[PDB]
C-alpha cells in the first residue's frame, strides 16, 4: 500500500499541487453555460476535431440522468471516471429517497468527491472542473461549477477552460435580463461569446440546449450555421 | 531538501501546525460576540463577480438546533469537520436523550484536528466559531488548526483578524445587550472590508434562549444597516 | 400463493397478474402491482416470499438503468433475462438466499418479442406461454387448449378473459381484480383493469 | 432426490469412426412440465460435444463457467483442445467445489482432431472421471438404459446402424422412466460432417 | 525512505505531468501500426521490427492479437507491458459473456481497459504502461469499427491511425488520399501498401517487413484472417506496377 | 395489542390501546405504543416492543440528519424506505416488528406499512396487531374517504373499543392523534371503562 | 450441556413520590433448592440522587452494574457534569439492547429524583424497553405485590375513596407490610428488607428483618 | 515488517528505461553460451570454468531440466538464476495438476516471462540480472526460446549469450543451416564455444544438455570427452 | 544539518535531535509547580491567555479520585494520553476492583511514549506531564518527558522560566515533610512568584491548584475558591 502525503502546504500558506492542477484545467476547450427561465443553454467551444474522422466519440457533454446534463473542461482521461462514479451516486439516491437527483444534491457529491481526494495518501487532485446543468422538481433552473478543490459554487452564467476570464469578462457586460426573454435569444448569447472566444466559426461550436422536460439535444451544424448567420447578419446592420 | 509531515522544528513548535495558522489569515473576516442576552455572530461573504449567485456560498452553518458555526480560512474542508459535528450531536442525543453541550461538542471536533500522519495526511486549514445556548447560558469558542479551543467572549477572525480585535476591546463590556452588540459587529465589519456594506455582502445569525437558532435574511437585515 | 400468466403472440406479448396484497387471513391490500418497469421494452413479474421480491426486484432495476446511461443504448431483452439469472444462482449457495419466482417479458427491435421463465433455483426457458402460482395448475390447461402460434391481440384478451373466469370457479383463493399489460412495438402500453364485480 | 428434482437423461455411444450423442427434451419441476425444448447438449468446439444432466440450475451453470475457462484456453494457446483434455478441466472445475457440489453429471463425446478417433467418457459430481470403449449413459433413468446398450451394442458400427442402435436404446429406456421424455434429440458426429436429428418420441 | 522516492504521481509546476509525457515520446519511435476502414471489412497493417536471419516466425503472428470471437488488437511500445495489457482485457470480455451472455460490443471494451490504464497515472506510485494500441472489431450495433488507445488514458474512434515513427508523416498522407464510405477492401488494401511504402526508410518493401490482418464479416463467422506470406508480395509488385506507369506518364 | 390508522381528507387517524402483557400476565395499563418520531411523523409499535422502540428512535436520528444536509424535511416515502432496509439486515435472525409510519408529506397524506420481513406497502386503512381483525370489521363498515372531523374521531376511537373488547391481549386507555397539515395533534386518551359507559346507553 | 442461565430468585421494588423516592429489596441470593447466603442486598447507589436495583441471573448483575458505574466517570470526564435520573434509563436502554442476540437475564428498575426534585421510577424489560411510572415490582414475587399498590396507591377500584397524595410516613409502612405478605407465599422472598430513600439530601437506608424460611 | 511499494525503475527523459538497459550489461558479463537446434533436437551447451582446482565441478549444474522433456541455461548471475527456475519447476506443475499433460514449451515461456515483467515493475525491487535458453520437444517439432529481463522472449533457431555473443552470432550465421542431425549440431556448438574459451577445454569446462523425442537430458562427463575429442 | 530530520537517524556524538527539540517545546509553555507533604501532594499551575477578553487557558486534569495531572507543552498531544490515561485507570478498576497505583501507572506511560521514538515518521509526544497521586505508601510527585524517561521526585516544576522556581525548591524543602496543608501551598505559591517578572502575581485568574490527600479526594480549584488559599502571602520584597 503506497501511503504518501501529495499535497502539504507551503510555507505561505498555500497547497502546491491544488494550484498547479488549476492551470491544467486553463488549458483545455472553453465550455460556456447560461440559464434562462424555462430552457437552458450550454455549449463547448473548440471541437478542435480532424474532420475527416470519427465524431460520436468525442462528445463531452454527457447526462447523468434525465434532468441533469453535465459539461467539463481539463484532462479527459480523469474526467469520465467521476462521471461514472457520479452516474452510481444518481443511481443509488433512486433505490434509497425516491425522488430523482435534485442538482444540488450531485453537485455536493463531485465535491466531496474530490475534497477528500486531495486529503488522502498517494492521490494527485483531480485535474477537471465541470458545470452541472439541470432543471429539478418544481421546474427551477440552474447551474453549479466545480473547482478542482472542490468547491461547489452556483451561478446565472459561467465560462471555463483555456480563454476563459476573457469569456468572463465579457459575459457581464452581456447578460441583461431581456437577454434570457426568447429561447433561441439566449443561444445567440452563448455563440457571441464563443464567438469572441477561440476561434469558433460555426465549425468548431456544439450547443445543447434543455426545455426543463426533454433530453440533452444536439443541434446538428445547420442551426449552428443559421444562428451564426442572423447574430453577424444583426451584428452588420447595427454597426 | 523534503522533511515530512511529522517534524519538530528546531525551536520546538511543528512546521504544517504552524503553516496552517498562516492559511486562515487569507479568509474572511468573521466577528461574534457572546452577551449575556444571547449570542450574535456574524460574516462577510467577499462577493467576487457581479453575475456570482450571492445565496449560494454561506459561512454561517447550523449544527443543532442551538449550536451555529462560522468558518474561515478555506471552505471546501471546513465541510467535514461540520458533518462530523452534526452526527456527534446525534449520537449523544440517541443514547442520553439530551442536549449535548456546546464546549462538549468543541472537544469532539478537536480530538479530529490533529490525527494525520502515514498509517490507518495534513491539518485542517479552517478556524471556527461555536455559538451556542447550553444550561449554562449563552457560550462562545473557538477552535484551532492546531487542535486548541477556549471560550472568548468577543473573538474575530479572519484577515481583518488583528485590526478588529484592537476595535473590538475598546466597544466591549459584560453588560452588553444582544440589540447593541448586533450593531456594534456591523461597526467594525464596515471598517475593514473591502466593498461598502449592504444586505447583500454580509449576513447574521443569533441565537437567545428562549428560541432556536435564527438566522437573519435580506428583509428584516437591513434595518440595522440603515439605522446604523 | 398468488397468480400471473404469460400469454405471448407474433408481435406482443400480453401479461397479467392479480392485485392483492395478502396476511394472515386477510387482505391488506386490494390494488398492489406485481409488476416492475426497466426498460421501455423489458416488464418484470416477481412473486415469492415478503422481503425479497421488493428489493432483489429493485436491484435488478438499477442495475438496467444503469447500462443504458453509461452506454447509450438499451438491454436486449434476452440479455436482461440472463444477467439476472446469474444473480440468483451466484447468491443461492449462500448464507441469505432469494426465494422468488419470476418471469420476464420484452420486445426486442431484432428478434422481436420474447418471454422467460425462472423459478427460485434460476432455470431459464424461453416459453410461449407460462404461470406461477397455484392457480397455474388451474390454468395451464386452458391455455394450451386453445392456442395458436399465430394469435391475434384482440382474441388473445378474450383467451385470458376464459382462462381467468375458470379460476374464479373452481379455485378456492377470492383474487377479484386482475391487471393487464401489452408490449410490442411502442412499448408498454395499460389495458383495462379486468375484474369481476363482487357486489 | 435432488437429481430427481428436473429429470434428464443423457447417453453417448461409440462408432467405428464416429460417435453419436443423445439426450431428452423436457424441462420440468417434479410432476410438471414447463417445456419441451431445454438444452442439455452443448457444443465445445467443432467434433466435441458435451451433455450435462441433473439439477436444471448446474446444468446451466456449468455449461457457462466451462465455456468461460474454454475460450481463455483456446486464446491463450493456438490450438483447439484434444478430448481427452477436456475432461480433466471438467474434474477439476467440479472438485473445487468438493463440499459445495453442483448436482450434475457431466459426459463428453468427440473424435481426436488429429488423428480422426472417438472418445466418451463420464464423470460424478465431484468428478471421477471413467473412459469407456462402447457407451455411457447418465440421468435418473440410468438402469433402463444398461439394460438397451448391453444387448444392442456392437463393436464395429458404421454411421447409419450407430443411429439406429442409440435411437432404440433412448426410444425404450426413456419410455419406461416418468420424469424423462418429451421428445428425444440425436447427435452423431464424424470427421467429415455433423448430423442432428428429433426424433418422434411418445409425448405422454 | 522518502528520499527515494521518485513521485511519478504529481504535476509540474507548469500544469501538465512529466510521466506519461515520456511514455508518450517512447510511444514514438518502435514500432510502426496503422488501420483503416470505409466498407465491409477493416484491415491492421504492422511493420516487423526484429528482422534477423534466424528466427522462427510461429505464434501465428506478431504485434497481432485476437482478443475476442470477433476482435482483435495491434500493439506498440514495450512488448513485456504489452503482455500484461493484451490477457487483462482478453478476459474482460469473457466475464462480459459470462455475465450477459452476449458478445461484448468493441467500444465498451475499449472503455473498460482505459480505466485500469488512467488509474496508474492518477494513484499508486507506479510506473505507467508504455503502450498505445489500435482495435478493430464489429458487433451489432454499429457494425466495423477502429479505435485507439493511449498510456494517458484517453481513446478514440477513428477511420484511418498510425502511431508508427513516422506516424505524422502517415497521417498527413492518409488525409490526402481516402474516400468516406467508398473504399472497398481492396482500395484500403492498394491504400495500405501505398502509405508504409513512405513511412519506412527500408525500402522496396520486402514481404516478411510487414504484416496485414482482415476482418471480414461472415454471416456468423466474422472471420479474422492473418493472409500469408505469398499474397503480400504480389500486392507489393501491384503498388510496383502501377507507380513506374504513373510516373512516366506524367 | 391493536392499533389502527386510516387517512381521510383531513389528514391521518392514528390509535391504539396500551396494554402490554407477559404470557398471561398483564405487565402495564399505561404503554404509549404510539410514539413521536418528529414534529411531522408518527410511528407505531407492534410485536416487540423493545425492536419497535430501537429502530423508530434509530430512523429519528437518521431523519435528523438528512434535513441538515438538505434544508428540507424528509418525504415519508423517503422515511419508510430507510426502515425497510435497515431491517432487512437481520432478516431470519428473529425481529418482531410490524410498525407503520404517516405523517403529511409534499403529495398529501402518507401512510405505510413496514413488517420485519421486508414488506413496505401504501395503502388507505390499516390495523396491524393481535385484534388486529377485530378492527377491520367496524373500521369498514364506517369508513369514507369524505368524513367530517368529529366524526373520524368517533369511528376510530370505538373501533379499537370493540378490539378490546374481544380479545385478551389487547386493553387499557384509547389514545388517539391526528395528522394534519403543520404537524401531528394528539388529540385524547380516553379508558375503556369510561367508554363503556358511553357507548351504551 | 452447559446451560448458560440460571434463576437467582430476587425482588425489588420502587415508588415515586412528590419529592422522594423509595427502594427496597430483599437479602437473599439462593437457586435450586439450596440457599448461598442471608445477606446480599439490591440496593446500588449509583449517585447521590439515584438508587438501581437488579434482579435475575445473578453473574449478570455483577457484569452489568460495573459496566454501568465505568460509564458515569466517562461521562464526568467528558462533559463536567453528573448524570441525571432520565439521562441514566436512555443510556442503558441502548446498552441492554447492544446484546440483543445474547441477552442479560436481568430485570432493572430504575428509582430516583428528576431535576425538580420529584419522583421518577423507570422500569425495564430484559431487552431494554422502558417506561416513566409510579411504582413498580419486578422480579419473582412481582405478581403478588403488583395488585396491592394497585389498590393502595393507585386508588383502584374503590368507590368514595379520597385521594391524599402519598406521604413519606404512610409510604415507608406501605412497604414494610407488603413484603410480609410476599414472604409468607414466596419461597425466594428473604431474611431482611433492605430499603434505600432517596430524598433531596441524600440516600438514607434501613433494614427490617422477616422469616427466614 | 512491511516493502517499500513503489517503482523505482522509472522513463527517463529519453525514454529508455534504465536499470533494464544496466540489468542487460550485467547479462553481457556473464559466462558465453549457445544454443541450437536442427530438426530432431535442441542442444544447449554452456561454458563452465572453476576458479581454482580447489573446486567439485560435480557439485552445481548450469544446465537444469524442469519436466521430463524441457531443459534451460542461463547466462547472467547465479543466484537470481536457482530463483527463477523454482518458480519455472512449480508452474510446469500446476499446469499438470489441472490439465493431465506436460506443459508445451510455447505455454512455459509464457509464465516464466510474465514473471519477469511482473517483477521489473512492482514495488522495491531491482529486475533479474540473467537470460535464458528454453529447449524443448512438443508434438514432435522441438523449439528453442530466450528470454531476457525486460520480459520478452523470442523464437531462435540458434543464438548466443553472454560475453562475445556478437562474435558467436555471427559465427553462427555462416555454419548454421535448416537440415543437420543432433549430433551435428553438437560439434558445431562445442566449434563456436571454443571461439571464446581459455587454453584447455577439458570434460569439465563444459556442460551440454540434449532434447530429443525421447525427452530432455544432461550429457554425462564421459561422452563429454567424446564430442570434445576429434574437435576443431 | 543532515542529521537533524529524523527520529531513527543517531548524531555522531550519540544524541538524537528529534528527542531534544521535543524538550523545547516543554520549555515554551507555561510553568508549573508540584511537591508534596508526608500526607499530601499539591501542585500549583500559572494559566495564560492571548487576549484580556479570552478565557484562561486549563491544565490541572482530573484522572481519577486519586490521580491528577498537571501539563506542559502542545495541549492537543496532552489530551491524548490524558485519554489513555483515564483509560487505564478504570479497567484496572473494572478488573481487580481497587485503584491502580500511581507508580505502576507511569510505567505504562513510559512504555506508550517509547515506541514512537524509535519508528520511522513518527514524532515524540511533546508533552510535560507532572503527576501526584496516593498508593498505600502515600504520596508521590512525579515528572515525565518527550524522552520517555520518568523520574521520581519529591518537588519539581517544569516549564517556561523554572530554574528559578528550583532554585527556591532546594533551600526549604527541609521544612515540606512536616507542615499541613495551609502554608504547604503557601509554599509553592512562593515558587510561582519567583518565576514572574517584577510587577504582576497572582491576581486569582491565572493561578489553579489540585490536592489529593489522606482523606481527601482529588480536588481542583478555580479562581474563586483559590481566594482563600492566595491570601496571606507577604509582597514581593525589592
Amino acid at each position: 500500500s503506497y501511503d504518501r502525503a501529495i499535497t502539504v502546504f507551503s510555507p505561505d500558506g498555500h497547497l502546491f499541487q491544488v494550484e498547479y492542477a488549476q492551470e491544467a484545467v486553463k488549458k483545455g476547450s472553453t465550455a460556456v453555460g447560461v440559464r434562462g427561465r424555462d430552457i437552458v443553454v450550454l455549449g463547448v467551444e473548440k471541437k478542435s476535431v480532424a474532420k475527416l474522422q470519427d465524431e460520436r466519440t468525442v462528445r463531452k457533454i454527457c447526462a447523468l440522468d434525465d434532468n441533469v446534463c453535465m459539461a467539463f473542461a481539463g484532462l479527459t482521461a480523469d474526467a469520465r471516471i467521476v462521471i461514472n462514479r457520479a452516474r452510481v451516486e444518481c443511481q443509488s439516491h433512486r433505490l434509497t429517497v425516491e425522488d430523482p437527483v435534485t442538482v444540488e444534491y450531485i453537485t455536493r457529491y463531485i465535491a466531496s468527491l474530490k475534497q477528500r481526494y486531495t486529503q488522502s495518501n498517494g492521490r494527485r487532485p483531480f485535474g477537471i472542473s465541470a458545470l452541472i446543468v439541470g432543471f429539478d422538481f418544481d421546474g427551477t433552473p440552474r447551474l453549479y461549477q466545480t473547482d478542482p478543490s472542490g468547491t461547489y459554487h452556483a451561478w446565472k452564467a459561467n465560462a471555463i477552460g483555456r480563454g476563459a476570464k476573457s469569456v468572463r469578462e465579457f459575459l457581464e457586460k452581456n447578460y441583461t435580463d431581456e437577454a434570457i426573454e426568447t429561447d433561441d435569444l439566449t443561444i445567440k448569447l452563448v455563440i457571441k461569446a464563443l464567438l469572441e472566444v477561440v476561434q469558433s466559426g460555426g465549425k468548431n461550436i456544439e450547443l445543447a440546449v434543455m426545455r426543463r422536460d426533454q433530453s440533452l439535444k444536439i443541434l446538428n451544424p445547420e442551426e449552428i450555421e443559421k444562428y451564426v448567420a442572423e447574430i453577424e447578419k444583426e451584428k452588420e446592420e447595427n454597426e | 531538501y523534503d522533511r515530512g509531515v511529522n517534524t519538530f522544528s528546531p525551536e520546538g513548535r511543528l512546521f504544517q501546525v504552524e503553516y496552517a495558522i498562516e492559511a486562515i489569515k487569507l479568509g474572511s473576516t468573521a466577528i461574534g460576540i457572546q452577551t449575556s442576552e444571547g449570542v450574535c455572530l456574524a460574516v462577510e461573504k467577499r462577493i467576487t463577480s457581479p453575475l456570482m449567485e450571492p445565496s449560494s456560498i454561506e459561512k454561517i452553518v447550523e449544527i443543532d438546533a442551538h449550536i451555529g458555526c462560522a468558518m474561515s480560512g478555506l471552505i471546501a474542508d471546513a465541510k467535514t469537520l461540520i458533518d462530523k459535528a452534526r452526527v456527534e450531536t446525534q449520537n449523544h442525543w440517541f443514547t442520553y436523550n439530551e442536549t449535548m453541550t456546546v464546549e462538549s461538542v468543541t472537544q469532539a471536533v478537536s480530538n479530529l484536528a490533529l490525527q494525520f500522519g502515514e498509517e490507518d495526511s495534513r491539518p485542517f486549514g479552517v478556524a471556527l466559531l461555536f455559538g451556542g445556548v447550553d444550561e449554562k447560558g449563552p457560550q462562545l469558542f473557538h477552535m484551532d488548526p492546531s487542535g486548541t479551543f477556549v471560550q472568548c467572549d468577543a473573538r474575530a477572525i479572519g484577515s481583518a483578524s488583528e485590526g478588529a480585535q484592537s476595535s473590538l476591546q475598546e466597544v466591549y463590556h459584560k453588560s452588553m445587550t444582544l440589540k447593541e452588540a448586533i450593531k456594534s459587529s456591523l461597526i467594525i465589519l464596515k471598517q475593514v472590508m473591502e466593498e461598502k456594506l449592504n444586505a447583500t455582502n454580509i449576513e447574521l445569525a443569533t441565537v437567545q434562549p428562549g428560541q432556536n437558532f435564527h438566522m437573519f435574511t435580506k428583509e428584516e437585515l437591513e434595518e440595522v444597516i440603515k439605522d446604523i | 400463493m398468488e397468480y400471473l400468466i404469460g400469454i405471448q403472440g407474433p408481435d406482443y406479448v400480453l401479461v397479467a397478474s392479480d392485485r392483492v396484497a395478502a396476511s394472515n387471513i386477510v387482505q391488506m391490500k386490494d390494488d398492489h402491482d406485481k409488476m416492475f418497469k426497466m426498460s421501455e421494452k423489458i416488464l418484470l413479474l416477481c412473486v415469492g416470499e415478503a422481503g425479497d421480491t421488493v428489493q432483489f426486484a429493485e436491484y435488478i432495476q438499477k442495475n438496467v438503468q444503469l447500462y443504458k446511461m453509461r452506454n447509450g443504448y438499451e438491454l436486449s431483452p434476452t440479455a436482461a433475462a440472463n444477467f439476472t439469472r446469474r444473480n440468483l444462482a451466484d447468491c443461492l449457495r449462500s448464507r441469505t438466499p432469494y426465494h422468488v419466482n419470476l418471469l420476464l417479458a420484452g420486445y426486442d427491435e431484432h428478434e422481436g418479442p420474447a418471454l422467460y421463465y425462472m423459478d427460485y433455483l434460476a432455470a431459464l426457458a424461453k416459453a410461449p406461454f407460462a404461470a406461477h402460482g397455484y392457480g397455474a395448475f388451474l390454468t395451464l390447461s386452458i391455455l394450451d387448449r386453445y392456442y395458436t402460434p399465430t394469435i391475434s391481440r384482440e382474441r388473445a384478451v378474450e383467451l385470458l378473459r376464459k382462462c381467468l373466469e375458470e379460476l374464479q370457479k373452481r379455485f378456492i383463493l377470492n383474487l377479484p381484480t386482475f391487471s393487464v399489460r401489452i408490449i410490442d412495438k411502442n412499448g408498454i402500453h395499460d389495458l383495462d383493469n379486468i375484474s369481476f364485480p363482487k357486489q | 432426490s435432488i437429481m430427481s428434482y428436473n429429470g434428464g437423461a443423457v447417453m453417448a455411444m461409440k462408432g467405428k469412426n464416429c460417435v453419436a450423442i443423445a439426450a431428452d427434451r423436457r424441462f420440468g419441476i417434479q410432476a410438471q412440465m414447463v417445456t419441451t425444448d431445454f438444452q442439455k447438449i452443448f457444443p465445445m468446439g467443432d467434433r466435441l460435444y458435451i451433455g450435462l444432466a441433473g439439477l436444471a440450475t448446474d446444468v446451466q451453470t456449468v455449461a457457462q463457467r466451462l465455456k468461460f475457462r474454454l475460450n481463455l484456453y483456446e486464446l491463450k494457446e493456438g490450438r483447439q483442445i484434444k478430448p481427452y483434455t477436456l475432461m480433466s478441466m471438467v474434474a477439476n472445475l467440479l472438485y473445487e467445489k468438493r463440499f459445495g457440489p453442483y448436482y450434475t453429471e457431466p459426459v463428453i463425446a468427440g473424435l481426436d482432431p488429429k488423428t480422426f478417433k472417438p472418445f466418451i467418457c463420464s464423470l460424478d459430481l465431484i468428478g471421477c472421471p471413467m473412459v469407456t470403449d462402447d457407451f455411457v449413459v447418465s440421468g435418473t433413468c440410468a438402469e433402463q438404459m444398461y439394460g438397451m446398450c448391453e444387448s444392442l451394442w456392437e463393436p464395429n458400427m458404421d454411421p447409419d446402424h450407430l443411429f439406429e442402435t442409440i435411437s432404440q436404446a433412448m426410444l425404450n429406456a426413456v419410455d419406461r422412466d416418468a420424469v424423462s421424455g418429451m421428445g428425444v434429440i440425436v447427435h452423431i458426429i464424424e470427421k467429415d460432417k455433423i448430423t442432428t436429428r428429433t426424433l418422434k418420441a411418445r409425448m405422454d | 525512505s522518502r528520499r527515494y522516492d521518485s513521485r511519478t504521481t504529481i504535476f509540474s509546476p507548469e500544469g501538465r505531468l512529466y510521466q506519461v509525457e515520456y511514455a508518450m515520446e517512447a510511444i514514438g519511435h518502435a514500432g510502426t501500426c496503422l488501420g483503416i476502414l470505409a466498407n465491409d471489412g477493416v484491415l491492421l497493417a504492422a511493420e516487423r521490427r526484429n528482422i534477423h536471419k534466424l528466427l522462427d516466425e510461429v505464434f501465428f503472428s506478431e504485434k497481432i492479437y485476437k482478443l475476442n470471437e470477433d476482435m482483435a488488437c495491434s500493439v506498440a511500445g514495450i512488448t513485456s507491458d504489452a503482455n500484461v495489457l493484451t490477457n487483462e482485457l482478453r478476459l474482460i470480455a469473457q466475464r462480459y459473456l459470462l455475465q450477459y451472455q452476449e458478445p461484448i460490443p468493441c467500444e465498451q471494451l475499449v472503455t473498460a481497459l482505459c480505466d485500469i490504464k488512467q488509474a496508474y497515472t492518477q494513484f499508486g506510485g507506479k510506473r505507467p504502461f508504455g503502450v498505445s494500441l489500435l482495435y478493430i472489431g464489429w458487433d451489432k450495433h454499429y457494425g466495423f469499427q477502429l479505435y485507439q488507445s493511449d498510456p494517458s488514458g484517453n481513446y478514440g474512434g477513428w477511420k484511418a491511425t498510425c502511431i508508427g515513427n513516422n506516424s505524422a508523416a502517415a497521417v498527413s498522407m492518409l488525409k490526402q488520399d481516402y474516400k468516406e464510405g467508398e473504399m472497398t477492401l481492396k482500395s484500403a488494401l492498394a491504400l495500405a501498401i501505398k502509405v508504409l511504402n513512405k513511412t519506412m526508410d527500408v525500402s522496396k518493401l520486402s514481404a516478411e517487413k510487414v504484416e496485414i490482418a482482415t476482418l471480414t464479416r461472415e454471416n456468423g463467422k466474422t472471420v479474422i484472417r492473418v493472409l500469408k506470406q505469398k499474397e503480400v508480395e504480389q500486392l507489393i509488385k501491384k503498388h510496383e506496377e502501377e507507380e513506374a506507369k504513373a510516373e512516366r506518364e506524367k | 395489542t391493536t392499533t389502527l390508522a386510516f387517512k381521510f381528507r383531513h389528514g391521518v387517524i392514528v390509535a391504539a390501546d396500551s396494554r402490554a402483557t407477559a404470557g398471561a400476565y398483564i405487565a402495564s395499563q399505561t404503554v404509549k405504543k404510539v410514539i413521536e418520531i418528529n414534529p411531522y411523523l408518527l410511528g407505531t409499535m407492534a410485536g416487540g416492543a423493545a425492536d419497535c422502540s430501537f429502530w423508530e428512535r434509530l430512523l429519528a436520528r437518521q431523519c435528523r440528519i438528512y434535513e441538515l444536509r438538505n434544508k428540507e424535511r424528509i418525504s415519508v416515502a423517503a422515511a419508510s424506505k430507510l426502515l425497510a432496509n435497515m431491517v432487512y439486515q437481520y432478516k431470519g435472525m428473529g425481529l418482531s416488528m410490524g410498525t407503520m409510519i404517516c405523517g403529511w408529506d409534499k403529495r398529501g397524506p402518507g401512510l405505510y406499512y413496514v413488517d420485519s420481513e421486508g414488506n413496505r406497502i401504501s395503502g388507505a386503512t390499516f390495523s396491524v396487531g393481535s385484534g388486529s381483525v377485530y378492527a377491520y370489521g367496524v373500521m369498514d363498515r364506517g369508513y369514507s374517504y369524505d368524513l367530517e372531523v368529529e366524526q373520524a374521531y368517533d369511528l376510530a376511537r370505538r373501533a379499537i373499543y370493540q378490539a378490546t373488547y374481544r380479545d385478551a391481549y389487547s386493553g387499557g386507555a384509547v389514545n388517539l392523534y391526528h395528522v394534519r397539515e403543520d404537524g401531528w395533534i394528539r388529540v385524547s386518551s380516553d379508558n375503556v371503562a369510561d367508554l363503556h359507559e358511553k357507548y351504551s346507553g | 450441556r452447559f446451560s448458560p442461565y440460571v434463576f437467582n430468585g430476587g425482588t425489588i421494588l420502587a415508588i415515586a413520590g412528590e419529592d422522594f423516592a423509595i427502594v427496597a429489596s430483599d437479602t437473599r441470593l439462593s437457586e435450586g433448592f439450596s440457599i448461598h447466603t442471608r445477606d446480599s442486598p439490591k440496593c446500588y447507589k449509583l449517585t447521590d440522587k439515584t438508587v438501581i436495583g437488579c434482579s435475575g441471573f445473578h453473574g449478570d448483575c455483577l457484569t452489568l452494574t460495573k459496566i454501568i458505574e465505568a460509564r458515569l466517570k466517562m461521562y464526568k470526564h467528558s462533559n463536567n457534569k453528573a448524570m441525571t435520573t432520565g439521562a441514566i434509563a436512555a443510556m442503558l436502554s441502548t446498552i441492554l439492547y447492544s446484546r440483543r442476540f445474547f441477552p442479560y437475564y436481568v430485570y432493572n428498575i430504575i428509582g430516583g429524583l428528576d431535576e425538580e426534585g420529584k419522583g421518577a421510577v423507570y422500569s425495564f424489560d430484559p431487552v431494554g424497553s422502558y417506561q416513566r411510572d409510579s411504582f413498580k415490582a419486578g422480579g419473582s414475587a412481582s405478581a403478588m405485590l403488583q395488585p396491592l399498590l394497585d389498590n393502595q396507591v393507585g386508588f383502584k377500584n374503590m368507590q368514595n375513596v379520597e385521594h391524599v397524595p402519598l406521604s413519606l410516613d404512610r409510604a415507608m409502612r406501605l412497604v414494610k407490610d407488603v413484603f410480609i405478605s410476599a414472604a409468607e407465599r414466596d419461597v425466594y422472598t428473604g431474611d431482611a428488607l433492605r430499603i434505600c430513600i432517596v430524598t433531596k439530601e441524600g440516600i438514607r437506608e434501613e433494614t427490617v428483618s422477616l422469616r427466614k424460611d | 515488517e512491511r516493502g517499500y511499494s513503489f517503482s523505482l525503475t522509472t522513463f527517463s527523459p529519453s525514454g529508455k528505461l534504465v536499470q533494464i538497459e544496466y540489468a542487460l550489461a550485467a547479462v553481457a558479463g556473464g559466462a558465453p553460451s549457445v544454443g541450437i537446434k536442427a530438426a530432431n533436437g535442441v542442444v544447449l551447451a554452456t561454458e563452465k570454468k572453476q576458479k581454482s582446482i580447489l573446486y567439485d565441478e560435480r557439485s552445481v549444474h548450469k544446465v537444469e531440466p524442469i519436466t521430463k522433456h524441457i531443459g534451460l541455461v542461463y547466462s547472467g548471475m547465479g543466484p537470481d538464476y536457482r530463483v527463477l527456475v523454482h518458480r519455472a519447476r512449480k508452474l510446469a506443475q500446476q499446469y499438470y495438476l489441472v490439465y493431465q499433460e506436460p506443459i508445451p514449451t510455447a505455454q512455459l515461456v509464457q509464465r516464466v516471462a510474465s514473471v519477469m515483467q511482473e517483477y521489473t515493475q512492482s514495488g522495491g525491487v531491482r529486475p533479474f540480472g540473467v537470460s535464458l535458453l528454453i529447449c524443448g520437444w512438443n508434438e514432435g517439432r522441438p523449439y528453442l526460446f530466450q528470454s531476457d529481463p525486460s520480459g520478452a522472449y523470442f523464437a531462435w533457431k540458434a543464438t548466443a549469450m553472454g560475453k562475445n555473443y556478437v562474435n558467436g552470432k555471427t559465427f553462427l550465421e555462416k555454419r548454421y543451416n535448416e537440415d543437420l542431425e543432433l549430433e551435428d549440431a553438437i560439434h558445431t556448438a562445442i566449434l563456436t564455444l571454443k571461439e571464446s574459451f581459455e587454453g584447455q577445454m577439458t570434460e569439465d569446462n563444459i556442460e551440454v544438455g540434449i532434447c530429443n523425442e525421447a525427452g530432455f537430458r544432461r550429457l554425462t562427463p564421459t561422452e563429454v570427452k567424446d564430442y570434445l575429442a576429434a574437435i576443431a | 544539518n543532515q542529521y537533524d530530520n529524523d527520529v531513527t537517524v543517531w548524531s555522531p556524538q550519540g544524541r538524537i535531535h528529534q528527542i531534544e527539540y521535543a524538550m523545547e517545546a516543554v520549555k515554551q509553555g507555561s510553568a508549573t509547580v508540584g511537591l508534596k507533604s508526608k500526607t499530601h501532594a499539591v501542585l500549583v499551575a500559572l494559566k495564560r491567555a492571548q487576549s484580556e477578553l479570552a478565557a484562561h487557558q486549563k491544565k490541572i486534569l482530573h484522572v481519577d479520585n486519586h490521580i491528577g495531572i498537571s501539563i506542559a507543552g502542545l495541549t492537543a498531544d496532552a489530551r491524548l494520553l490524558c485519554n489513555f490515561m483515564r483509560q487505564e485507570c478504570l479497567d484496572s478498576r473494572f478488573v481487580f476492583d481497587r485503584p491502580l497505583p500511581v507508580s505502576r501507572l507511569v510505567s505504562l506511560i513510559g512504555s506508550k511514549t517509547q515506541i514512537p521514538t524509535q519508528r520511522y515518521g513518527r514524532r515524540p509526544y511533546g508533552v510535560g506531564l507532572l503527576i501526584a497521586g496516593y498508593d498505600d505508601m502515600g504520596p508521590h510527585i512525579f515528572q515525565t518527558c518527550p524522552s520517555a524517561n520518568y523520574f521520581d521526585c519529591r518537588a519539581m516544576s517544569i516549564g517556561a522560566r523554572s530554574q528559578s522556581a528550583r532554585t527556591y525548591l532546594e533551600r526549604h524543602m527541609s521544612e515540606f515533610m512536616e507542615c499541613n496543608l495551609n502554608e504547604l501551598v503557601k509554599h509553592g505559591l512562593r515558587a510561582l512568584r519567583e518565576t514572574l517578572p517584577a510587577e504582576q502575581d497572582l491576581t486569582t485568574k491565572n493561578v489553579s491548584i489540585g490536592i489529593v490527600g489522606k482523606d481527601l479526594e482529588f480536588t481542583i480549584y478555580d479562581d474563586d475558591d483559590v481566594s482563600p488559599f492566595l491570601e496571606g502571602l507577604e509582597e514581593r520584597p525589592q
